[PDB]
């Protein structure tokens, strides 16, 4: 999922370290407050997708 | 041809060499009553593997025939460019419209 | 043709057969005075049955001569394709406009 597509790795993150902790504040924290717990987090099927 | 009632007839090649135009109607003319004595070797489930790399292949044909309808797709992202020590690497952000008039 | 001032007279072969256009003006030249010298055989009610499968037969026969002006009728709701274990099956809301040039 990085931006360079010629350059990927196995263990090295692309992404900073603050990269990882805004996601949480987004999930767990704005998001239970704009869906005041109606909301869901589903599996994908990709193949029919 | 292939028959979307069985599952052992189903390949990539078999709709790749069919059109996507005529790919929508094929899926959308089949039998709905589906022949389950001659499965695919990989399981049912291995039949979706090959048709999903069936229609990936088919987007090319339809990429090629628009060819002369797009212009050319550069790198989108930076740290690619022959020359790099003397100017460097740019990125399009393909934000425009690619249109041949 | 059918005598709209007695209610034995209404079939759903004289409904159907007399055009959609002409069934407006066949109705309004009728005749105030109903008689009751000849009732239909399921009473008056079901002269009321009877008026109704003429003219809703000749909805889909106003719409072959309106099948050249639009689409063929997709599938609107779900449940609905042909080989759904590659691909599921959509329906159309018929938000467009329907109308062939």
């Amino acid at each position: 999922t990085q931006a360079r597509a010629a350059d990927a790795a196995d263990d090295r993150p692309h992404r900073p370290a603050d990269w990882t902790v805004h996601h949480k504040i987004y999930y767990y924290v704005l998001v239970p407050a704009f869906s005041r717990g109606r909301c869901c987090t589903a599996g994908v099927r990709f193949d029919r997708v | 041809a292939p028959q979307f009632h069985r599952p052992s007839t189903i390949t990539a090649d078999n709709v790749r060499a069919l059109g996507m135009r005529g790919l929508v109607l094929a899926t959308n003319n089949a039998q709905f009553i589906m022949d389950n004595s001659y499965p695919h070797p990989h399981g049912t489930q291995g039949a979706v593997r090959e048709f999903l790399r069936g229609q990936a292949a088919a987007l090319t044909d339809l990429g090629v025939t628009h060819a002369n309808n797009t212009f050319a797709p550069q790198p989108m992202f930076a740290g690619d460019a022959a020359a790099e020590w003397l100017r460097p690497s740019f990125g399009l952000k393909r934000t425009y419209s690619p249109f041949v008039v």
